[PDB]
């Protein structure tokens, strides 16, 4: 922790005198003896997570299903949909289907 | 240094955790009461919010002028000095000054009563300073010495230093622009 | 809201309008006022 000399403020530093450790400054004469305990405690933050993931409610928690894909017409369904690129005047979609867990990604 | 370090499944008790970093720290060599060894307590090392001085010991709310000229009259009978700010123009005429509508501050008046002060209910505090009345308001809070002095040069080349007393509260005046405005609207 | 507490008066005095001086510390706390140790020289140019 900072603590700083009354005469002149500079910052102390910890050494070691003749009877005791000593908070001292460096460009005066001032000294503060150490006599009892003195501490100074971070409490820093704890790894709090473990974080596990992939399950299949955590994939499926988008809109689509029950529609047709042209690989393998499942119902299970997982869409995506992009506009942006213009050179693109058509539209831009791609599907993923794992109901027989047969994983296509078309366009 | 033997790398394969061995390790067990027991649970550590929350007490024998507790008693060894007790005793780990608890050690004391304050046995020598010596003039070297002790230690002065009205020059402890200064930990940084001034406020909050003291790291080493023996064993905030933000006040309104309201309750600020309430402690000070109510609770205690003991005078305090304050140290008020004011508009940079006092609504007056300097007083046969040879001027141009110049400022008019406390520089140029006379003694005597220059105005009174109305605390409001509901913590509402103004200063009628004539016709019209100003604002006061709590600024910013210092918290670090404040010494007021009377430089007095009885001599060409000596005279007297005197220090009257500590400043701690400072108080910030400032004229109602809104009533100010309302009277004649634009 | 009328003014239900303290209507205090306000005075003005001239008697130390060019003597008084405002001595601030920006780095002692106020706790730790002077007003235990002795002083030596004060100088100063008006
Ligand atoms: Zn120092
Ligand atoms: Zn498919």
């Amino acid at each position: 922790m900072l603590l700083f000399c009354p005469g002149c403020g500079n910052g102390l530093i910890v050494e070691e005198g003749q009877r005791c450790h000593r908070f001292s400054c460096n460009t005066c004469p001032y000294v503060h003896n150490i006599t009892r305990k003195v501490t100074n405690r971070k409490y820093p933050k704890l790894k709090e997570v473990d974080d596990v993931l992939g399950g299949a409610a955590a994939w499926e928690n988008v809109d689509s299903t029950a529609e047709s894909c042209p690989k393998c017409e499942h119902p299970r369904a997982y869409f995506m949909q992009l506009q942006t690129r213009s050179a693109d005047e058509p539209m831009t979609t791609f599907y993923k289907c794992c109901n027989a867990q047969c994983g296509h990604r078309w366009r | 240094r033997p790398e394969v370090i061995q390790s067990h499944s027991i649970f550590e008790q929350g007490p024998a955790e507790m008693m060894k970093k007790k005793g780990n720290w608890d050690k004391t060599v304050d046995v020598s009461d010596m003039g070297p060894s002790h230690i002065i307590n009205i020059k402890k090392e200064k930990r940084e919010t001034d406020e909050e001085t003291k790291q080493i010991l023996r064993m905030l709310p933000k006040d309104v002028s309201v309750a600020e000229l309430l402690r000070e009259l109510s609770l205690t009978k003991e005078e305090e000095l304050l140290f008020l700010q004011l508009p940079d123009t006092l609504p007056g005429q300097p007083p046969t000054q040879d001027i141009a509508e110049n400022a008019c501050t406390l520089a140029d008046l006379t003694e005597g009563q220059v105005g009174k002060l109305l605390i409001r209910k509901s913590g509402r505090v103004q200063l009628l300073l004539g016709k019209v009345t100003l604002d006061v308001t709590m600024g910013t809070a210092c918290s670090f010495l404040q010494e007021l002095v009377s430089v007095g040069l009885g001599d060409s080349r000596t005279g007297e230093m005197t220090v009257l007393g500590h400043v701690k509260h400072k108080l910030v005046c400032s004229p109602d622009f809104e009533s100010l405005l309302d009277h004649k609207h634009r | 809201d009328d003014p239900v507490v303290q209507e205090i008066d306000v005075y003005l005095a001239k008697s130390l309008a060019e003597k008084l001086y405002l001595f601030q510390y920006p780095v002692r706390p106020a706790s730790m006022t002077y007003d235990d140790i002795p002083h030596l020289s004060a100088k100063i140019k008006p």
